[PDB]
C-alpha cells in the first residue's frame, strides 16, 4: 500500500509510457495514460499538443487504390510518385505547395484501379520505380537525366547527342534552368544529328545549367535470352 | 535485414540466410520464425533499432535470440492490443500500412474500422525508443491511403500522407496531399491569398438519423453510427 | 591521349610511313563504334582507342602500357597537361577510375578512406550507392600504390580493385566510410551497412553486406572513432555503432539522447556540410561543430 | 495570422470581409486529451478528497511574440505585434466515482485578451504564458474513491505538460452509487 | 584549444609603440519601430552574426544598450526579460539605431568584454577605436589580450517531491579545489 | 554468331493499361521491357503476376 | 518521497552526468544539469571552467 | 598579512558558506563567471526549511 500512495502523492514526471488501453483503470501504470488523443509523448516525459497537418495538394475526382512514394532521380531532384487508381502521377513540393507535373493516364485496367501495389526504387543511372500488381503485368517508371551549359543569350538550348529523347514533350520531358522548372518549353529534335533544341525557356545567361529529365513508363514483358550458340 | 531475408507469408514468418556467402540456388536455408504473419506488403518498416510488420492481432518486431541467434517475434503493442483485430476478414486486409518518420524516431500506423472499406480511418504513432504509442486524430477520421516520407525542396525531410474528405455512395471524391507536422495546431491547414472570391470548407464533423418515437438513444461516434463525417466527442459529460 | 610504355612516354602515330612510324614501341589511335572504326589521322581526330601497329610489331609480353587521358578540365587553373615529373599541377594515373567516375560530365568521387590496404571511394552524384574498392597495396605497378580501379576479366585476382552495389531507400546516398573492429562500415545518408570479409580478406567473391540500422549520417566529417566506439551524427542526434550480444551483429546507440532538442537543423540540404566531429584523444574528448537556423557558411 | 471570428459557411464555402492581397490560414481544430492514471490510494472504497492539482507546463515554444517586420499588407501593426505567435491554454476535467459527470475548469493559462483587474501592464495577455516555465496550482474539490484528471483542448491552442501532483485526503468507505 | 588563459582568441604581442587589433564586439543592432517594444538579443531571435549569449539570470546588469548613441537604464530606461528580449519603457520614434552590446559588468565599464594583460598585469581595458585599441606601455612589454566568454553551472532544480510548498533557503555550501 | 545475344519477347498487350503499346521500349510510353524468364512463373496467359517486390544482395 | 528528499538535502559532489537538456526541470537527475556553458565536467564530478 | 588577495583563493581546498535567503516552492543555483577568473566546484549543498503551500504568482 505504501508503495501506491506515495507514488500517488509525488510528482507524476515520467510520463513517458503512452498509450495503455488493455490493462483496467485500476492496473494502468503511473508512466502510462488510458486515453491518449492528439498528445506527442516526449522521451523525457513531457507531454505536448501533436502539430497539425497542411494541404499541399487537392484535386476533383473519383480515386481508388492510390499510392504515394518519396523519389530522387539521377541529378539531385525530389518527386513524388503516386498511383491513383488507373494512373501515375508525379508531384514536386515547394514551400508547402504541390504541382502535377505529369500524368501517365491508363497505366493500369480496370482490375487493378482498385489494387494497391508494391512498389521499389532503383539506383541505377537511369533509375526506375518499380509497381508491382497482382493482377496487372509489372510496370516500371523510368527517369533519363542529361545536363548542359548555356554557351549564348537568348532562350534556345541545344543538347548534344541527345539520342534518348526522341520523343521529348510536354507530356514526357521537363527542363530545368539553374534549378527552376521552365512551365512550358518547346522540343524540336533532329533525326539526322543527334540535337535536341529546346527553346521558350525564357532569359537564359552564359553559363546557366540546362537539366533535361524524361519520365517514361513501360511494363514488363516475358522474353527470353540465349546466345547464338 | 541484419545478413538475411525475411519472407513474411500471411501466417508465418520465413528466414533466409546465406550464411558466408551470398545466397544463392546452393546456398538457400529457410528458417521457421513464428507462426505469426504479417497483413500486407505495406505493413512492414525498418526502423533505426529494428524490423516491424502488422499482424492481425498487432505489432510485433524480429529481434534474434541469444541462446542460439535465431530470430523471433516481440510484440510491440501489448498494451493496445483491443485497438486490432478488425483485419482477420480479407476485405480489411489492405488498407492499413506503415511507415517511419526518421525525423521524430517515429512508426505510423494507419489501422481501419468496420464500416469503412475505402482507406483506414484512425491512425496510430509509436515513438521507437520508449516503445511507445499515442493516436492522431481527426474530425471526420484520417482516411489515408497511404504514408510516405518526401523532400520539400525548400523545407527539407517531411512525411506527407494522401488523404480524401468528401465520399459519393461510398467512392472517395477528392483526393488531397497533406504533410504533418504544419506550423499551426489546426487540421487541414488551407493558405489563400484574398482575391474577392470564397474559401472552400472541408466536411463538417456531423451526423445524420431518421428519429424513430420508439427509439430515444442515438449514437454520435464512429463506432455506432458508422457514419464517414462522424467524429469523436469529448469523454465528459459535462462538456 | 598519353601512352607510357616500361616507363617511357611514346609518340603517337597519325600518318603511316612517317618518322615516328619506324620507332618501336610506338603507337596508333582510332575510334570505333557500330558502323565500323577509323583510325586517327591527326591530332584532333576524335579516338578512344589504341593499338601498337608501327613498322616494328607490337611489345614484348611484359611491357607496361598506361595510357592516361591529360585533358585538364574540371580542375584547378595552375594545373598542367603532362604527366607527373616532380612538378606541379601534373597527372597521376588512375587505373580504370574512369570506368566510374564521369570524366566528361564532371562526377567524381567525394568520399575517400582505406580498408585492408585498399583506397575506397564511396561518393558519387551519378552512382549514388556504388562503392569501388581499388586493388590491395602495390600489386599492379610495383613502387605505386592504391593505383587500379579497373574491374574486367583481364585480372580476375582476389586482390584486385572491385565494387559493392548498396539498395536502400530513395533519395539514399554514400557519404561515409570507416573501419572498425574487422568490419567496413558504409554510412548512407539514411542508413548503414556492413562489409566483413569472414576468415578472409573483402575481395569480389567474399562480399556480404548487412543492414545495420535506418539511421543515417550528414557528412564524412561527421564519423570518429574513439577509445571505445564509432560515432557519426545524424539528423536527430549522436549515435555509436555496437555489437549485438545475441548474433554478434551490430546496431546503432544514440548517445546524444539528454540533449535530443539540440539537434535537427541538418535535414535541409543546406545545412548538411557545415556540422563537423573530431576526436581529442589527450582528453578524451569529441567535438561537435553544429550548425544553426540563419547561418549556412560554417 | 490575426485569428478571426469565423463565419457561417454556405454549401461548403465562405468568405469574408478582408481587404485583397491578405493572407488566409484556416483549418479544422481537432481534440487533444491526456488523460492521468487513476488514483485510489490502494483502496477501492475509501474516499479521497482532493485539493489541489499542481501542473508544470513549458511555454518556451509560446514565449515567442511577432514583431513589426511580420506585417503584411499595410495591416493594423499594433495587432500584431507584441502578439503570441503561438497561443498556451487548455482545459483541466477531474472525474470522480468513475463516472464522466465531472468538474471543468476552462481557461487555466488566463484569458487571451485584456481585463481590468486581471491583465498587466506591457505583457500581452495571457501573462503566465510569457514564462518560459509554470506552474498552475487549480484547486479541485471533490470526494470520490477513484479520481481522475484530463487536460484536453479543442482549439488552436497548444500546451507542453511537463508535469503534474495531485493533493488529497483520505475519507472513511462511504460510497453508496451514483443514482 | 585548451590556452593558458582563460578568455578566447586570445593574441600576444610585443610592444613597439603601435595599436593592437581587436576582434568582433559581440552586440546586436535594431532599427526601433514605435508600434514594437520587445527587441531580441540573441541568435535565436537576430540571426544575426555578432549576437551573443546574455546571462540568465535578469537581475544582472550585462548589457550596455544606447538608443541613437545615448545610454539606457537597465530598470528605468528599458527590461531585461527572461525571453532573450529587452522591452523598451521610455519613448522613442521609428528609425532609432538601438544597439545591444555585451558589457559583463554593466554600463560602467563598457569595454569589460575584454581584458588586457601588459606584463602578466591585468589593465583597465581601453576603449576601442575601429576596431583597434592603444596601450601607454613601455617598449618591449609583452601584451596578452583576449575576448571573456560566459561560464555557467546551473545545480537540478530541487522540489522535496513538492510543487506547492515553499522551501525557504538558509545556505549554500560549496567546495572549491584551488590546486 | 557464337557470341550474338537472341531476346524474344511476347509483346501482347493485355492484362495492362490502355495507353499501352505493343511495340519495344524506344524512349516511348507504354511499349514493353524484356523480362527473361518471368513468364515461367508469372502466368501471362491467364493473368497471374507478382505482387511482392523486394531487393536482397543485388538481387530483385 | 523520502528519497529525493534525503538526496536533496545531501553533498551532491557526483555531478559527471554533463548537460540534460531534454529532461524537464523537475526531471533532471541530481548528476545532470539543465544548462551548461563552457564548463568541463570531470569522470569524478567536478565542475570546473574550461 | 603576507598572503596574497584573496586568501581565501590559497587554500588547496576550500569550503564557502554563503547565505541564501528566500522562499520558494522551488530554487536552483547558477555558479557563472564573465570574467578571466577560473573556478573549479568539487561540491555543494543546500540547507533548507519546509513551509506549507502558500504559493500564488508573480504578479
Amino acid at each position: 500500500r505504501n508503495n501506491e500512495v506515495a507514488a500517488e502523492q509525488s510528482i507524476q514526471s515520467n510520463n513517458f509510457g503512452g498509450l495503455n488501453t488493455l490493462a483496467s483503470p485500476l492496473n494502468v501504470p503511473y508512466q502510462d495514460s488510458p486515453l491518449l488523443l492528439n498528445t506527442t509523448v516526449d522521451t523525457s516525459g513531457q507531454v505536448y499538443k501533436r502539430k497539425g497537418t497542411r494541404i499541399t495538394y487537392t484535386t476533383t475526382g473519383t480515386s481508388t487504390g492510390c499510392y504515394i512514394t518519396g523519389f530522387t532521380s539521377g541529378l539531385a531532384y525530389q518527386f513524388q510518385v503516386a498511383k491513383r487508381g488507373r494512373d501515375i502521377l508525379l508531384f514536386q513540393t515547394t514551400n508547402d505547395v504541390t504541382s502535377l507535373l505529369l500524368t501517365k493516364s491508363n497505366v493500369w485496367d480496370t482490375r487493378a484501379e482498385a489494387v494497391r501495389p508494391s512498389v521499389v526504387t532503383t539506383s541505377e543511372v537511369t533509375p526506375r520505380v518499380i509497381f508491382a500488381t497482382g493482377v496487372n503485368k509489372p510496370v516500371q517508371l523510368l527517369f533519363v537525366e542529361q545536363q548542359t551549359t548555356q554557351t549564348a543569350n537568348g532562350t534556345s538550348v541545344v543538347f548534344s547527342s541527345a539520342d534518348r529523347f526522341v520523343n521529348a514533350s510536354t507530356a514526357n520531358c521537363l527542363v530545368y534552368v539553374n534549378r527552376v522548372l521552365v512551365s512550358a518549353p518547346s522540343f524540336s529534335y533532329n533525326a539526322g544529328t543527334k540535337q535536341l533544341t529546346v527553346s521558350n525557356l525564357g532569359s537564359t545567361v552564359i553559363g546557366d545549367v540546362i537539366d533535361l529529365v524524361s519520365v517514361t513508363w513501360q511494363w514488363w514483358a516475358e522474353s527470353q535470352f540465349w546466345y547464338g550458340d | 535485414w541484419q545478413s538475411s531475408l525475411f519472407i513474411l507469408t500471411r501466417q508465418a514468418v520465413f528466414r533466409a540466410n546465406g550464411g558466408s556467402s551470398i545466397l544463392s540456388s546452393t546456398n538457400r536455408v529457410i528458417s521457421y520464425v513464428s507462426s505469426n504473419g504479417c497483413t500486407n506488403s505495406r505493413c512492414i518498416v525498418r526502423t533505426d533499432f529494428n524490423v516491424m510488420y502488422l499482424s492481425d492481432t498487432g505489432v510485433y518486431n524480429i529481434n534474434p535470440l541469444v541462446e542460439n541467434g535465431e530470430y523471433t517475434v516481440k510484440e510491440l503493442s501489448i498494451k493496445i492490443r483491443d485497438k486490432f483485430g478488425v483485419t482477420r476478414e480479407p476485405v480489411y486486409e489492405e488498407l492499413p500500412w506503415m511507415a517511419y518518420d526518421s525525423v521524430n524516431k517515429q512508426v505510423l500506423l494507419g489501422y481501419p474500422d468496420v464500416g469503412q472499406t475505402n482507406t483506414s480511418r484512425y491512425v496510430y504513432v509509436y515513438n521507437t525508443y520508449r516503445e511507445s504509442w499515442t493516436e492522431y486524430n481527426t474530425p471526420c477520421g484520417f482516411n489515408i491511403w497511404s504514408t510516405t516520407e518526401y523532400t520539400d525542396r525548400l523545407l527539407g525531410t517531411s512525411v506527407c500522407s494522401i488523404l480524401y474528405t468528401t465520399t459519393s455512395s461510398g467512392t472517395p471524391s477528392n483526393f488531397i496531399i497533406i504533410r504533418w507536422n504544419a506550423s499551426l495546431y489546426i487540421d487541414f491547414i488551407q493558405r489563400k491569398t484574398h482575391n474577392g472570391s470564397s474559401y472552400e470548407l472541408t466536411t463538417q464533423p456531423a451526423v445524420t438519423h431518421t428519429t424513430n418515437v420508439n427509439q430515444r438513444r442515438y449514437g454520435v461516434n464512429f463506432t455506432l453510427t458508422r457514419q464517414n463525417t462522424a467524429f469523436t466527442i469529448n469523454p465528459v459529460t459535462t462538456v | 591521349i598519353d601512352v607510357v610504355v616500361n616507363g617511357v612516354q611514346r609518340t603517337p602515330i597519325y600518318t603511316p610511313g612517317s618518322a615516328p612510324d619506324s620507332v618501336y614501341r610506338n603507337y596508333y589511335t582510332y575510334f570505333a563504334d557500330t558502323t565500323g572504326a577509323a583510325t586517327g589521322t591527326s591530332s584532333t581526330s576524335l579516338v578512344n582507342g589504341i593499338f601498337f601497329d608501327a613498322i616494328p610489331l607490337g611489345l614484348a609480353t611484359n611491357d607496361t602500357v598506361e595510357a592516361s587521358n591529360n585533358t585538364n578540365i574540371h580542375i584547378g587553373s595552375a594545373s598542367i597537361a603532362t604527366r607527373y615529373n616532380y612538378n606541379d599541377g601534373s597527372y597521376i594515373p588512375a587505373f580504370g577510375l574512369g570506368d566510374f567516375a564521369d570524366y566528361l560530365n564532371g562526377y567524381y568521387p567525394s568520399v575517400v578512406t582505406f580498408f585492408q590496404g585498399r583506397l575506397v571511394f564511396g561518393g558519387f552524384p551519378h552512382r549514388p550507392l556504388q562503392v569501388v574498392f581499388s586493388n590491395v597495396n602495390d600489386n599492379i605497378t610495383p613502387g605505386r600504390y592504391y593505383n587500379s580501379f579497373s574491374i574486367t576479366d583481364d585480372n580476375t585476382a582476389l586482390s584486385s580493385a572491385f565494387d559493392i552495389i548498396l539498395n536502400s531507400r530513395p533519395d539514399d546516398r554514400v557519404v561515409a566510410l570507416i573501419e572498425w573492429q574487422s568490419s567496413l562500415f558504409i554510412l548512407t545518408r539514411q542508413a548503414v551497412f556492413r562489409a566483413n570479409g569472414g576468415s578472409s580478406i573483402l575481395s569480389s567473391t567474399n562480399r556480404v553486406i548487412s543492414y545495420v540500422s535506418s539511421n543515417g549520417c550528414t557528412n564524412s566529417r561527421c564519423i570518429v572513432r574513439t577509445d571505445f566506439n564509432v560515432m557519426y551524427l545524424s539528423d536527430t542526434g549522436v549515435y555509436n555503432i555496437n555489437p549485438l550480444v545475441e548474433n554478434g551483429e551490430y546496431t546503432v546507440k544514440e548517445l546524444s539522447i539528454k540533449i535530443r532538442d539540440k539537434f535537427g537543423v541538418t535535414r535541409e540540404p543546406v545545412y548538411e556540410e557545415l556540422p563537423w566531429m573530431a576526436y581529442d584523444s589527450v582528453n578524451k574528448q569529441v567535438l561537435l561543430g553544429y550548425p544553426d537556423v540563419g547561418q549556412t557558411n560554417t | 495570422n490575426i485569428r478571426q471570428v469565423s463565419p457561417t459557411p454556405s454549401a461548403g464555402t465562405f468568405t469574408l470581409g478582408a481587404t485583397n492581397g491578405d493572407i488566409i490560414n484556416w483549418g479544422v481544430n481537432y481534440l487533444t486529451i491526456y488523460t492521468t492514471p487513476q488514483f485510489l490510494w490502494n483502496s477501492l472504497g475509501n474516499f479521497k478528497r482532493t485539493q489541489h492539482a499542481y501542473l508544470f507546463l513549458d511555454n518556451r515554444d509560446g514565449v515567442g511574440v511577432y514583431v513589426a517586420s511580420d506585417v503584411n499588407n499595410g495591416q493594423d501593426i499594433n495587432q500584431l505585434t507584441e502578439l503570441y505567435r503561438v497561443p498556451i491554454n487548455f482545459n483541466l476535467s477531474v472525474m470522480y466515482n468513475n463516472q464522466l459527470d465531472g468538474s471543468t475548469s476552462y481557461d487555466v493559462m488566463g484569458y487571451d485578451s485584456m481585463y481590468w483587474d486581471e491583465g498587466v501592464f506591457d505583457v500581452s495577455s495571457p501573462y503566465d504564458q510569457y514564462q518560459p516555465y509554470q506552474t498552475l496550482k487549480i484547486p479541485i474539490t471533490g470526494i470520490g474513491y477513484a479520481f481522475q484528471m484530463l487536460i484536453w483542448n479543442h482549439s488552436d491552442e497548444y500546451f507542453k505538460l511537463g508535469g503534474y501532483q495531485i493533493i488529497a485526503k483520505q475519507k472513511g468507505k462511504r460510497h453508496i452509487g451514483r443514482y | 584549444w585548451n590556452a593558458s588563459l582563460y578568455i578566447d582568441f586570445i593574441q600576444r604581442k610585443t610592444h613597439n609603440g603601435s595599436s593592437y587589433e581587436l576582434t568582433t564586439q559581440p552586440a546586436v543592432t535594431h532599427t526601433t519601430n514605435v508600434n514594437q517594444r520587445r527587441y531580441g538579443v540573441n541568435f535565436t531571435l537576430t540571426r544575426q552574426n555578432t549576437a551573443f549569449t546574455i546571462n540568465p539570470v535578469t537581475t544582472v546588469n550585462d548589457l550596455y544598450v544606447t538608443l541613437d548613441g545615448t545610454l539606457l537604464t537597465p530598470n528605468v530606461d528599458y527590461i531585461k526579460e527572461e525571453t532573450g528580449y529587452i522591452y523598451l519603457l521610455s519613448t522613442f520614434s521609428t528609425g532609432q539605431t538601438l544597439k545591444i552590446a555585451s558589457s559583463p559588468e554593466g554600463n560602467t565599464t563598457p569595454n569589460s568584454w575584454y581584458t588586457v594583460y601588459v606584463n602578466n598585469i591585468r589593465q583597465v581595458s581601453p576603449t576601442p577605436s575601429a576596431g583597434t585599441f592603444t596601450l601607454g606601455a613601455t617598449n618591449g612589454d609583452i601584451i596578452n589580450w583576449g575576448v571573456n566568454y560566459l561560464t555557467i553551472y546551473t545545480t537540478p532544480q530541487f522540489l522535496w517531491n513538492s510543487l506547492g510548498n515553499f522551501k525557504r533557503t538558509q545556505h549554500a555550501y560549496l567546495f572549491l579545489d584551488n590546486r
